[PDB]
Order: C-alpha cells, then sequence, then structure tokens
RNA sequence: CUCCGAACGGUAAGAGCCUAGCAUGUAGA
RNA sequence: GGCUAAGAUC
RNA sequence: UGGUUUCUCUUCAGAUCGCAUAAAUCUUUCGCCUUUUACUAAAGAUUUCCGUGGAGAGGAACAACUCUG
RNA sequence: GUGCUCGCUUCGGCAGCACAUAUACUAAAAUUGGAACGAUACAGAGAAGAUUAGCAUCCCCUGCGCAAGGAUG
C-alpha cells in the first residue's frame, strides 16, 4: 500500500500536465545555416 | 528458451534494441 | 484480555480514539500526543512480535 | 572554516574572564593542572562537556544526540573516537568553592593513540583517569596505570558512567558495593608495581575515588555527596564525619554510632544505605514510574521540577531532575585534596623528571614562583594547526616565567639544544592565549601554570621544543622527548599520483609530522617515503 | 527479566558473578570504628525511605532501551504514509537460511533504502499551501461526512 | 439502520427509538424517490426537509421538554441524529426557525447576502410567493 | 506449448501459453485469466473470422508467437 | 533461477445510393 | 536573392 | 497575570523542517539502439505535489474550570 | 418566528421593544437543425521515364509535449 500510494503521490502533480491540455483542447481547440 | 543459452559467447538476453534493464539475477 | 492490556483496553480498538480520544487530552484533531509510562510499556509487549 | 569546530561568537560564562580569569593564572598556588586518559569508551571527553554545562550557561546537552565539545576536529565527529587532545581551562569550584583554574586537557583513549596520552601525561600534572562502571578495567587502563606511574605523577580514579550499574544491569545495591569494591581492589593493586607510592593508596576514604556519571550528569564523591546531604536539614559536619560510610554498618539503635558491627542479618554498609540506595531509588523513582508518585519523591527530595521539564522524555527527565538535585560538581575538591599538588608550588619532583638535571641553575629557577625566574622556561609538547592549515600553533605548560607578547624567545630543539648549539631560529611570539574547547580566549599575558597557546614560534618546531629567552640563558640542558611507550611497528609507504607533485607531498608530510607525535616520517633509501603507525 | 516474578532489582543468573569479595580482614571491629564513634547521626537519610526500591521497574527500564516509537513518552502527528514497518528488518542482515529470492529482494530493498537518503536528502523549502482548501471556500463546493 | 458504535446506547433512547425509525423510514423513501416531477433542484428539497424535522424532534426534546438525558443527546449527535450545526445555529436568538444551513452561508450568494429564507414577510414585498432555490422553503 | 499473445485494441495485450492439442475453450479460460473478463463473452477473431468452441489449436496449425485480435460479446 | 514491455513507423486510393448516438437554450413584437 | 562539397556534373 | 479547543489568512522556514520520500525539468555520463516517445541509473541543482513548524487577525463550544506564577 | 414590557392590563388577547433584510445562467420546458469512410453493388494500386538535391526569410489534424509527424505559399 505504500509504494502505490506514493505512485499517485507523484502522478497527480503529473497528470494535471498530462491530461491538462487533453480536457481543454476539446474547448480551447489547440543548424549551420542560421549562422550564415 | 528451447535453446541452452550457454553455448551462446557471453549472453543473449533480448535482441531487439530495448535492453533497458541490465541484470543476470545473481547478485 | 483485561490483566495486562488493562490501560490499552479501549484506546487500543478504533481509529476514532486513535487521533481524537480526549482523555488525559492529546490534542483532539490529531495533534501532539502524550501518553505514560504503563501505558506505553503495555504497548511495547504486542509490538514486541 | 569546514577542517574542525571553533568558536560561535565568544559565548558566554559564569566566571569572569578578567575579575576572575585573570587573577586565577597569576596565583600559582590555585592552578591544578590535569589531564584525564580513561579507557578507550569510558566517557571521558562526554564528561568534560558536562563540565562545560555546569559551568558556562550554554544548555545544549544530550536532548537527541551527545554534546561533545572537546572533540573539535571534524573526524572525530564522524568516527567518534577523537584523534587529538584539547586543553580545556573552565572554573570549577569546591565545596567552598572560591576559584579554581583547573587546567584540564582530555585526552583520547584509544590503543593506538598513548602517544597523545604520553604528551598530555608528561605536560601536565594530574592523572585523575575514568573507569567505565559497567566493564570495569580495560587494555587501556592497565596501559596508562603503568605510564603514570613511571612518570612519578599523582593518581586519581573515578568510576565514571555509574548508570549503567543500575538502569542497564538491574544489579541489586547490596552486590553493588561488591562490585564497586572489586574495581578499587584492581586499581589499587594495579597501581602496586611502581614501588614509589606505597603511602599514597587509591581509596575513596583518602578522597582519592570520585564517583560520577557523564551519561547522565552526576556526581557522588564522598566530600560532595555529605555537602549535599548537609545542606538538605543534616547539619552533620559534612567532610568532617562523614568519612566513616565505607565499610562500617549504621544501626537505628544506637543511632549516634557508625559500628563495624552487624546487628541485624539484612543490614548492609552505610555506603549502600545512604549514597547507593538513594541513588538506585532515585533513578528508578523516575525511569519506573513518571506519572505516579514522581513529583511525589521531587517534594521529598526537594526538587522543583517545573511542567515545562515534566513534559519531556525519559531519558532528558533523568538528566534534568540529577542536575537540579547535585548541581555544581564539588567532587573535585577531593580531586584537590588528594591530588592536583598545586604546580609552581608543589611541582619540585615534576620538574626533576622533566629536565636533564640543571642543578644550580635551572633546577631552582624553574621550581621556583611565576614571575621572578626570567627565561620564561617553555616547553610545548603539542603543534595543532589552524583553519587553514599552513599556520600552526604551539601548546605548552610555562614552568616559570612569563613572556607575554613582545619578547622573542629562541626555539631550543630536541637535538640542537645540546652543548654543542646547532641552530635556535629565534622569532617574536607575539599572538599567545590560552584555550578553550571550542571557543578561544585573547590574552596578553601568560603566567606560569597556564596552558599558553604560543602562535609564530612553532615553524621551528617539529616535535616537543622548549622556549628561552635570549637575553642571557646560560644555555641549560632542554627537556628530554616524550617517550610514547609504543614502538610504532606498522609501517605504510605513500607516494602522489601524479610525481610532478613530489614536493607537495613532502611538504605535507612533514607538517603531518608536526601533528603526530609518533608519526616519524622516515626517507627510505630507495626514494619511497615511508610512514611509521601503530 | 524472563519472568515478572522476579523483583524490581534482582541478580540475574546469567551474570558472571564476584568470587572472593573478602579481601579486607574486618571479623573484628576496626579503630577506625571507635574513632568514628564521636561521630553523632539523627538525622533522616539523604532520601526518604519510606517506599520500596521499584513497582513497574521491569516494564519501565525495558521501556527506555526501546527503540524511537517506543522511547518517546510524546506522540507526534506521524503519517500512516510515514511509518514503513517494514525497514526494522530489511537493514538487519536478515537471512539464516539461503533463499535464491530473498538474496536480491533484501539487495534491492537496501539499494531504494541507500538512494532516498543519499541524494534525496533536501532542506525542503517551500512558498505555498491550502490546496484543496481554496475548493472548500468557493460558492459551489460543499462539505459532509460519510 | 446500523448505528455505526455498537456501544451500548444509555436509556432514553429506546423511548425515542420508533419516532426516530420513522422519520429514517421517510428520509429513506424520499431518497428512493426518482428524479421525475422535480424540475432541478426540487428533488434535494425533501432531503433538507426530512432533515430539519430531525433535527427539530432532537432540539425539542433537549431545550424545549429536556426530558431525555445529556448522555442520550451526545450519543444522537454523534450517530447521526441531528447535525451539530444545525442546533448551534438554532441556539441563537436571531435564528430559530431557519430553513437550512446551506442558505445562511454568506459566500453562497452571487451577490454576496442572505436568502429570501431568512426573511420575515412583513419586512418583504407586497406580492412575492417565492420559495428559496439552495434551502426549501421560507 | 506454443505462446499465443491475445494482443487486441487498447493496451489489452497478454501472452496465454497452452498445449498443442489443447482445445480452443481451454484457451479462452486462459486467456480470461491474465485479462479480467468473463471467457464465455471473449471471441477471437483473425480478419473476421471468428472461431469456433470445439476446435483445438492444433488443427488451426496456431505456432508460438501467432497472435490474435480478442474481442468481446 | 522467476527481470513480465507498449504505442508510431500498418491496413490505402474512388465513383452512385442508403440509414444514424450527437449540439444550442437568446434580444425582438 | 543568400548559404551548402569550382555543387558534384558529358 | 486570567481561555482548553476548532476553522479560515500573513510571513520566514537552513531543525533527520520529512526518525519516510514521489514525479517532471536542465547540464554532464553508460547500456541498448532502428524513427520517436515510453527507457537503465551515476553526479549536481530547479519546480510541482503528499505534508509540517513559531507569530500577530476573524468565528463556535462551559470560558469560566479558575491553569502556571 | 423567538424573548421582554412595573403597557392596555386581562392573564383569552392586543400594542410596542430587541434580533433575523433580498437565494434564483430562473422550469418538470417550447422547438431549432444532422455528422460514421459504416454495410451493400460496380472497376481494382498500373503489364513503362532525360533536370542532379536542402536550409530560413503563411495554418488544420494525431499526440500529454519546451520530443515528434502529414499537408502547405
Ligand atoms: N547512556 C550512557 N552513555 C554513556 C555514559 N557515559 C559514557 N557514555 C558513552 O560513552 C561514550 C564514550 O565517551 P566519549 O565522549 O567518546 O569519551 P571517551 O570515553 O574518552 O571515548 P573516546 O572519545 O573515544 O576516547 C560516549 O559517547 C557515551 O555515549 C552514560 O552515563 N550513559
Ligand atoms: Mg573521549
Amino acid at each position: 500500500w505504500r509504494v502505490w500510494l506514493f505512485f499517485m503521490r507523484g502522478i497527480t502533480p503529473l497528470l494535471e500536465r498530462w491530461l491538462g491540455n487533453l480536457l481543454a483542447r476539446q474547448f480551447e481547440g489547440r543548424v549551420e545555416s542560421h549562422f550564415d | 528458451d528451447h535453446f541452452n543459452k550457454t553455448i551462446l559467447p557471453k549472453v543473449m538476453q533480448v535482441k531487439n534494441f530495448g535492453r533497458s534493464g541490465r541484470t543476470k539475477y545473481t547478485h | 484480555d483485561p490483566e495486562e492490556d488493562a490501560p490499552v483496553l479501549d484506546w487500543f480498538y478504533d481509529h476514532q480514539p486513535l487521533r481524537d480520544s480526549r482523555k488525559y487530552v492529546n490534542g483532539s484533531t490529531y495533534q501532539r500526543w502524550q501518553f505514560t509510562l504503563p501505558m506505553m510499556s503495555t504497548l511495547y509487549r504486542l509490538a514486541n512480535q | 572554516t569546514k577542517k574542525f569546530t571553533l568558536m560561535e561568537q565568544t559565548l558566554p560564562v559564569t566566571v569572569y574572564e578578567m575579575d576572575f580569569l585573570a587573577d586565577l593564572m597569576d596565583n600559582s598556588e590555585l592552578i591544578r593542572n590535569v589531564t584525564l586518559c580513561g579507557h578507550l569508551h569510558h566517557g571521558k571527553t562526554c564528561f568534560v562537556d558536562c563540565l562545560i554545562e555546569q559551568t558556562h550557561p550554554e544548555i545544549r546537552k544530550r536532548y537527541d544526540q551527545d554534546l561533545c565539545y572537546t572533540d573539535i576536529l571534524f573526524t572525530e565527529q564522524e568516527r567518534g573516537v577523537g584523534i587529538k587532545s584539547t586543553p580545556v581551562t573552565v572554573v570549577l569550584p569546591d565545596t567552598k568553592g572560591k576559584s579554581y583554574l583547573f587546567n584540564i586537557m582530555d585526552t583520547p583513549g584509544h590503543v593506538n593513540f598513548s602517544d597523545e596520552v604520553t604528551a598530555g601525561l608528561r605536560i601536565s600534572d594530574g592523572v585523575v583517569l575514568f573507569i567505565d562502571a559497567a566493564e570495569g578495567v580495560m587494555l587501556n587502563t592497565e596501559r596508562l596505570i603503568k605510564h603514570a606511574v613511571q612518570e612519578r605523577l599523582a593518581v586519581t580514579v573515578c568510576i565514571n558512567k555509574i548508570d549503567r550499574l543500575i538502569l542497564e544491569l538491574k544489579l541489586p545495591p547490596t552486590d553493588a558495593y561488591y562490585k564497586l569494591r572489586h574495581i578499587v581492589d584492581e586499581v589499587n593493586g594495579l597501581i602496586s608495581m611502581y614501588s614509589t607510592d606505597e603511602n599514597l593508596i587509591l581509596s575513596p576514604l583518602l578522597g582519592n575515588v570520585c564517583f560520577s556519571s557523564s551519561q547522565y550528569s552526576i556526581c557522588f564523591t564522598l566530600g560532595s555527596f555529605a555537602k549535599i546531604y548537609a545542606d538538605t536539614f543534616g547539619d552533620i559536619n559534612y567532610q568532617e564525619f562523614a568519612k566513616r560510610l565505607w565499610g562500617d554498618i549504621y544501626f537505628n539503635p544506637k543511632t549516634r554510632k557508625f559500628t563495624k558491627k552487624a546487628p541485624t542479618s539484612s543490614s548492609q554498609r552505610s555506603f549502600v544505605e545512604f549514597i547507593l540506595e538513594p541513588l538506585y531509588k532515585i533513578l528508578a523513582q523516575v525511569v519506573g514510574d513518571v506519572d505516579t508518585s514522581l513529583p511525589r519523591t521531587l517534594d521529598e527530595l526537594g526538587i522543583h521540577l517545573t511542567k515545562e521539564e515534566l513534559k519531556l522524555n525519559i531519558r532528558p527527565l533523568l538528566r534534568l531532575v540529577c542536575k537540579k538535585f547535585f548541581g555544581e560538581f564539588t567532587g573535585f575538591v577531593d580531586m584537590c585534596v588528594q591530588h592536583i599538588p598545586s604546580p609552581k608550588v608543589g611541582a619540585k619532583p615534576k620538574i626533576e623528571h622533566t629536565y636533564t638535571g640543571g642543578v644550580d641553575s635551572d633546577l631552582g629557577e624553574a621550581m621556583s614562583d611565576c614571575d621572578p625566574d626570567g627565561p620564561l622556561m617553555c616547553h610545548t609538547t603539542k603543534m595543532y594547526s589552524t583553519d587553514d592549515g599552513v599556520q600552526f600553533h604551539a601548546f605548552g605548560r610555562v614552568l616559570s616565567g612569563t613572556i607575554h607578547a613582545g619578547q622573542p624567545v629562541k626555539v631550543l630543539g630536541e637535538n640542537y639544544t645540546l652543548e654543542d648549539e646547532e641552530d635556535s631560529q629565534i622569532c617574536t611570539v607575539g599572538r599567545l592565549w590560552i584555550s578553550v574547547a571550542r571557543y578561544h580566549i585573547e590574552v596578553n599575558r601568560v603566567p606560569a601554570g597556564n596552558w599558553v597557546l604560543i602562535e609564530g614560534v612553532d615553524q621551528p618546531i617539529v616535535k616537543t621544543a622548549t622556549i628561552t629567552e635570549p637575553r642571557g640563558n646560560e644555555e641549560a640542558q632542554i627537556f628530554r622527548p616524550l617517550k610514547f611507550n609504543t614502538t610504532s611497528v606498522i609501517k605504510i609507504a605513500v607516494e602522489p599520483v601524479n610525481p610532478s607533485e613530489l614536493p607537495k607531498m613532502l611538504d605535507g608530510l612533514r607538517k603531518v609530522n608536526k601533528s603526530y607525535p609518533s608519526l616519524t616520517t622516515k626517507v627510505e633509501e630507495s626514494g619511497e617515503h615511508v610512514i611509521l603507525g601503530t | 527479566t524472563e519472568d515478572p516474578d522476579l523483583p524490581a532489582f534482582y541478580f540475574d543468573p546469567l551474570i558472571n558473578p564476584i568470587s572472593h569479595r573478602h579481601s579486607v580482614k574486618s571479623q573484628e571491629p576496626l579503630p577506625d570504628d571507635d574513632e568514628e564513634f564521636e561521630l553523632p547521626e539523627f538525622v533522616e537519610p539523604f532520601l526518604k525511605d519510606t517506599p520500596l526500591y521499584t513497582d513497574n521497574t521491569a516494564n519501565g527500564i525495558a521501556l527506555l532501551w526501546a527503540p524511537r516509537p517506543f522511547n518517546l513518552r510524546s506522540g507526534r502527528t506521524r503519517r500512516a504514509l510515514d511509518i514503513p514497518l517494514v525497514k526494522n528488518w530489511y537493514r538487519e542482515h536478515c537471512p539464516a537460511g539461503q533463499p535464491v529470492k530473498v538474496r536480491v529482494s533484501y539487495q534491492k530493498l537496501l539499494k531504494y533504502y541507500v538512494l532516498n537518503a543519499l541524494k534525496h536528502r533536501p532542506p525542503k523549502a517551500q512558498k505555498k499551501r491550502y490546496l484543496f482548501r481554496s475548493f472548500k471556500a468557493t460558492k459551489f463546493f460543499q462539505s459532509t461526512k460519510l | 439502520k446500523v448505528k455505526r458504535s455498537r456501544k451500548a446506547p444509555p436509556d432514553g433512547w429506546e423511548l425515542i427509538e420508533p419516532t426516530l425509525d420513522e422519520l429514517d423510514q421517510k428520509m429513506r423513501e424520499a431518497e428512493t424517490e426518482p428524479h421525475e416531477g422535480k424540475r432541478k433542484v426540487e428533488s434535494l428539497w425533501p432531503i433538507f426537509r426530512i432533515h430539519h424535522q430531525k433535527t427539530r424532534y432532537i432540539f425539542d426534546l433537549f431545550y424545549k421538554r429536556k426530558a431525555i438525558s445529556r448522555e442520550l443527546y451526545e450519543y444522537c449527535i454523534k450517530e447521526g441524529y441531528a447535525d451539530k450545526n444545525l442546533i448551534a445555529k438554532w441556539k441563537k436568538q436571531g435564528y430559530e426557525n431557519l430553513c437550512c444551513l446551506r442558505c445562511i452561508q454568506t459566500r453562497d450568494t452571487n451577490f454576496g447576502t442572505n436568502c429570501i429564507c431568512r426573511v420575515p414577510k412583513s419586512k418583504l414585498e407586497v406580492g412575492r410567493i417565492i420559495e428559496c432555490t439552495h434551502c426549501g422553503c421560507r | 506449448m506454443i505462446e499465443v499473445v491475445c494482443n487486441d485494441r487498447l493496451g489489452k495485450k497478454v501472452r496465454v501459453k497452452c498445449n498443442t492439442d489443447d482445445t480452443i475453450g481451454d484457451l479462452k479460460k486462459l486467456i480470461a485469466a491474465q485479462t479480467g473478463t468473463r471467457w464465455n463473452k471473449i471471441v477471437l477473431k483473425k480478419w473476421y473470422t471468428i472461431f469456433k468452441d470445439h476446435v483445438s489449436l492444433g488443427d488451426y496449425e496456431i505456432h508460438d508467437g501467432m497472435n490474435l485480435e480478442l474481442y468481446y460479446q
């Protein structure tokens, strides 16, 4: 129980950035030549 | 697993370019 | 049994007196808790297994 | 300063640095130059911290971890054995307690570190050693007893860690007196090897044994515990007629008689009925039942414990109840009577065993008072280092003299100080002060008796050297070097990885030879820099 | 203590005793006793000897040598996700026999014991707090108990 | 229903046993009512109405009639017979017949005020048959 | 013993080791033991070829590693 | 000796006809 | 109109 | 001198703030490598989240039981 | 509605005093307009190429992207 409670403790800051843009697209709508 | 995997030269765990884990389980 | 576990009879059976005992008051909303000497002595008998 | 600990903004003290510390250094009759030896882990460096907490109001004691202030090196705090002795100068009052200079030096007790003990024993006078009450004698106790008696110094045993006999063994108090008598018989039996102190037998009746507990801050010497008894409405002539609690048996019929007979079938001695019987009772009343009868025992014994101290754990409340009861370490009054023979006044055989004669020119001169000798009589025996590691500092007890800031001293070497004068390399020692465990004083003058930390006169010094004034010295015989009493049999070679850094390893081997006394870096004939070790 | 029938302070049988304890020769009364015969005493002893030695001594002294959870007399908050209950015998050189599964399992459990403490030791500064408490103060959420 | 304590409730609980059982059976039948008929928040109106009558029975037995013991009063508030916050708002003289505890919240309204439930009819307008949507009634 | 990998869509891909003479009804019991569904509600398919419930694995020539597209009925 | 991998790189390309599970909640007279 | 290996180029 | 609790909001945290311990990012390293993400763990420092510590502000419950002095 | 007025003054009530002061994208609604590359039937990726290539100077979709990919002037 201790390891998987810490798995969701690390994914809860993660999934708001992972699936934050997924729930947002449904209502917002999505060399060396430079030195020369 | 039908091969004996001892005549083989050093080790062949997975020859599919994905060997992330580096272990042989003796330590 | 109520012979060796007498000070830990009612306190060691539920989670609501485990944080909100309010007897020899221990910070009712789960704060710094203070016990006695035979209270932790009967505790060490069960933890020894 | 990530090498060793140092001062922290000039920590305060109960003793005045000018009204009490300056006057004590001038008076040679109250000096009490001591040096603790102890066993390997018998609680000697922790015991010096208990004297600091009794003198200084710096309450940083054993709440969670230990408070070892004598071990200043960072390796001594990580490994926990200590590899450097540290002199501590504090004001420890006696039972009367006006002022004592208390020139103490806590030496480590590892068996391979015997060279640091022989440097401190041949420099200081007092050899008060600590014995752990749980184990008794050890291998470090047998070597230190032969080294102290051969140097013609004093001896005073002290059974430290006395809390282990009750709180860690649960021994009965009747058998505890039989075990404590087994230590004093073995210590006096081991002291009967050098037949020169047959009249000076280590006994608690003569004020030699001084009981204490370095772990839990207690002290139960026969002079100090009697004064604590008479202070609690006793009035039974403390330290005047209370010297009969050893072997004699008290009796409630004929209460004014400490007879040697045994009236009852179960009636132990007076020590296990007036001293060890409450000491086993006071530890059991706080560690056995802290919720019931704990203020009842504190009010009966006269110990006003606050509510904040009552809300502590079982370990610091035991030390706080004992510190409020006993208080000041008055047990060293017996260590000032039976031991600590007041150097520069009663230090006549000390100069006879250190100096190589010097009759009618330096024997009567160094045995005289502090001021009127004149050529500073300096002898350093330990070379410390600063925070940078380059600039060294000397350390030694001034025998008879006072060279404060300006007067330079010809650094008399080990072999360069005979009748054939090889080299002196005189330099002005202007940064000499007195040292402490963590703090460091800043004094100008330096009379005899005190331990002076002379700076700037340590660069032409690789071992225990002497310093004298060039203002008319008659070139007397220099002091003998300190016999470590252990041959460095182990030899390990050392060479740098990059061969271009050859003088960098050569300069480091010279600086390491000045720190450790037994480290004799002998360059081999094959070019391999060898290092002899214990 | 093997059993709580022995008293508080008792000479345990697993202790190497003192053999002689009769080195002195004091069968006759010593002349120091007649010298201290002029030393009167009528006061109470250094502590009040009204109680016995100790009543709850075997339970109290064994609680002093107990480890960190069973020795402090002031229990803190101590979250349920912060009391591991497995590292007490993980970093202890456990296996007496030799399973092939227990060897790598003890090595890997001691690996994350070190790695979560070797580099993962910050001072842990922070500035913000009360994440879900802002939702409770809104005009739409509501607190209850079930 | 399970008492969720199993701690031997004292005397006076048997005197209030069938009365609290009839109120609990009314709320369970109201909770099993379908969503038809109610417009948007009218289905939660019998949930607070059965809860308002359940708190009024314990408060009248403790304060008004004073027949129930304080040990049975504390056991009833702990088992869930009446909310402690609802009895606390009724202790004040300013609110004795409040509709719901949600209507007394100052942060619930968008304009930052109270509801129409906590307003007398004489101080209100003349033509108004309005009911509180959040609370349930006046 | 062939290791048939019942690799359906949307992450559901498990390995199912079965005997060569084992029937397809025994394979669905082993496929349900790694997937987490009722074995009666699993229909195996390979391009609209719904397998039967009584034909052995040795008749389809399903060798080792021959993956199947699992579906639910 | 027991360390067990997932997706993309993949089914095309088009003509005529046929049927569907979806969403907004307005100012106006 | 710029940078790319007279940009390689019969 | 005079208040046990509880909930909201304002700072600094250099104390194993955490007696235990997640994820992501950046700069360097290894193994596979076949396009890439999911990869393996050694070093260092930047966030997010699970949490916490003293000290002023506003409500509720006996604040009155009279707590230390 | 709750408690009180040395009120009328009966104790049936009346009048006054004190507290409580504006919830509600408002409905159980009315309609309004249509999208599978989804099945079925028809033919079945050419059985054939002389400019030699990229870099930066405007947007939809797959994807969680401070990786990436298709189409682009
Ligand atoms: N619990 C407890 N421990 C003690 C007591 N006395 C000494 N000790 C332990 O004994 C150890 C040894 O003391 P140190 O401070 O290291 O001094 P030392 O005896 O000279 O040992 P070294 O420094 O290694 O030479 C200390 O670390 C203490 O933990 C005591 O009374 N109670
Ligand atoms: Mg020490």
